[PDB]
């Protein structure tokens, strides 16, 4: 599922700028 | 047509009043822009309470003004750590913007000064913390809840863009929630006061417009793309384009395809398809009718834009607030010392 894929992405925490 | 005579007349008058407001606001902005404020307080005016954040350039502390008892968030940047990190221009520019702008959804710089070694920016303390934490905790916001926040960003971008400012770092991490539940935008280090085009690769991967990824000259339309990303993430609980690595994110962004959760309303999908539009000639916010394509969209049909601006709408969510000085919506850090003792280039601060 999309939600599961989001958790798997490892990008659920605060995101740094480039 | 779609509007009867009285509805068309009221809308037209509302849009002319916005133009009158923006004209006066640009005149105020330019006056402060040309003659900034400097050294309106000093360090011993404040008691140190708690470190709210830290990074490679400096830290942010909760402080209390000794004489008024007012709490503030004090950003402390070390002059040498900024000069040796290629951040001097962004810091000077962020302070220049903050002392010149005036809008109910922009955090207010109350004081600024410098000592022998550090730059200090003292802004009003927003005790609710970032929207990010609340969104991850609750999971996702209802569409009326998302719309309440989105309407404030629309007005804030309408304000900033009238000043020729592109913001370039919209994300929930940069949106603070105040004691009335309204948004306070923080961080102007990436903003640029430029008409026309600019070229810098900057921003956060999930929120990058395709034209940024594709190494194009770009303009304020990137902020309206980022609004689409934010509205999506607020309503879904996850952003429209994500992957393990940014390069895979960028491929999805440029592909011109987006999928929506089945609980998204038809109105929301239509708005988001028009904001998350790869084609600049078709992206809302970037067409003949400007921001009005957004403000007049069906998804915002129930939005009283003036009432949002006047902060007269009851927020759908108010953070828990155990009084002034409450730190609960922020994390816990090691309390390092602030030692004093790089005048070049920081003359303007
Ligand atoms: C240490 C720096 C200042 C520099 C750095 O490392 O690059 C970063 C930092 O710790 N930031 C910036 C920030 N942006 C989004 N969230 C955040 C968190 C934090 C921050 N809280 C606030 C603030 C303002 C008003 N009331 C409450 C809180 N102002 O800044």
């Amino acid at each position: 599922t999309t939600y599961a894929d989001f958790i798997a992405s490892g990008r659920t925490g605060r995101r740094n700028a480039i | 047509g779609h509007m009867g005579n009285a509805a068309a007349a009221k809308k037209g008058s509302e849009q002319e009043s916005v133009k009158e407001f923006l004209a006066k606001a640009k005149e105020e902005f330019l006056k402060k822009w040309e003659s900034p404020s400097q050294n309106t307080a000093q360090l011993d005016h404040f008691d140190r309470i708690k470190t709210l954040g830290t990074g490679s350039f400096g830290r942010v502390m909760l402080v209390k003004h000794k004489e008024t008892g007012n709490h503030y968030a004090m950003k402390i940047l070390d002059k040498q750590k900024v000069v040796k990190l290629k951040q001097i221009e962004h810091t000077l520019n962020e302070k220049r913007i903050l002392q010149a702008v005036n809008f109910p959804f922009l955090v207010k710089l109350e004081f600024s000064f410098k000592d022998n070694s550090n730059l200090y920016m003292v802004m009003e303390y927003v005790p609710g913390g970032e929207m990010f934490s609340h969104l991850r905790r609750i999971g996702r916001f209802s569409e009326p809840h998302a719309r309440f926040y989105a309407a404030q960003i629309v007005l804030t971008f309408e304000y900033l863009h009238s000043l020729d400012l592109i913001y370039r770092d919209l994300k929930p991490e940069n949106l603070l929630i105040d004691q009335q539940g309204y948004i306070q935008v923080t961080d102007f280090g990436f903003a640029k006061r430029v008409k026309g085009r600019t070229w810098t690769l900057c921003g956060t991967p999930e929120y990058l417009a395709p034209e940024i990824i594709l190494s194009k000259g770009y303009n304020k339309a990137v902020d309206w793309w980022a609004l689409g990303v934010l509205i999506y993430e607020m309503a879904a609980g996850y952003p429209p384009f994500f992957a393990d690595q940014p390069i895979q994110i960028y491929e999805k962004i440029v592909s011109g395809k987006v999928r929506f959760p089945s609980h998204f309303s038809s109105d929301l999908k239509d708005l988001l398809r028009n904001l998350l539009q790869v084609d600049l000639t078709k992206r809302f916010g970037n067409l003949k009718n400007g921001v009005n394509d957004i403000k007049n969209h069906k998804w915002f049909a129930t939005t009283d834009w003036i009432a949002i601006y006047q902060r007269k709408v009851e927020a759908p969510f108010i953070p828990k607030f155990k009084g002034p000085g409450d730190t609960s919506n922020f994390d816990d850090y090691e309390e390092e010392e602030i030692r004093v003792s790089c005048g070049k280039e920081f003359t303007e601060f």
